[PDB]
């Protein structure tokens, strides 16, 4: 139940169908910031 | 020129007045081989860094090794069996 009295928290509370954790600010924010083995430069 | 290393068939456009590359160190990448003239690069050996999980030694002396960033093939007791972790 979301009866926050109004209050839309959808957008920094997780969202179940993102990377299983992580809302879609947060995910914002880790879309603006820029295992290696020894085959992958091979 | 001397070194250790793999050598892997390549393609790179070596003009013919070269003899070897270089990286960004300024060390040798790809050499022309001086009879089968073929540039193949000089890939370093395959490394990997080596930690050692341990409980105090007081307690026991039974340890656990960590290879850094390595799959698990590359990869004496401690170096395969059926207890390895991905
Ligand atoms: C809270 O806000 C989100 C978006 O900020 C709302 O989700 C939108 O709902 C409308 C339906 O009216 C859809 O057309 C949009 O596509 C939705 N957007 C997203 C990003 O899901 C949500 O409905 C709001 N919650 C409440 C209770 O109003
Ligand atoms: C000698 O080297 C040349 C490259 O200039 C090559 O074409 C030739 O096949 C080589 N011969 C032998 C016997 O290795
Ligand atoms: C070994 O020493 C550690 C402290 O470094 C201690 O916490 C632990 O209980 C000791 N184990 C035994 C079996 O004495
Ligand atoms: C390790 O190599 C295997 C080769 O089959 C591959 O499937 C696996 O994804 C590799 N591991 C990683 C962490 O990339």
């Amino acid at each position: 139940i979301k009866d926050f009295g109004g209050f839309n928290f959808s957008q920094i509370l997780p969202d179940p169908s993102k990377p299983s954790k992580r809302s879609f600010i947060e995910d914002l924010l880790f879309n603006k910031v820029t295992i290696k083995q020894y085959g992958d430069c091979l | 020129l001397t070194g250790t290393g793999v050598l892997t068939e390549s393609n790179k456009k070596f003009l013919p007045f070269q003899q070897f590359g270089r990286d960004i160190a300024d060390t040798t990448d790809a050499v022309r081989d001086p009879q089968t003239l073929e540039i193949l690069d000089i890939t370093p050996c395959s490394f990997g860094g080596v930690s050692v999980i341990t409980p105090g030694t007081n307690t026991s002396n039974q340890v656990a090794v960590l290879y850094q960033d390595v799959n698990c093939t590359e990869v004496r007791v401690y170096s395969t069996g059926s207890n390895v972790f991905q």
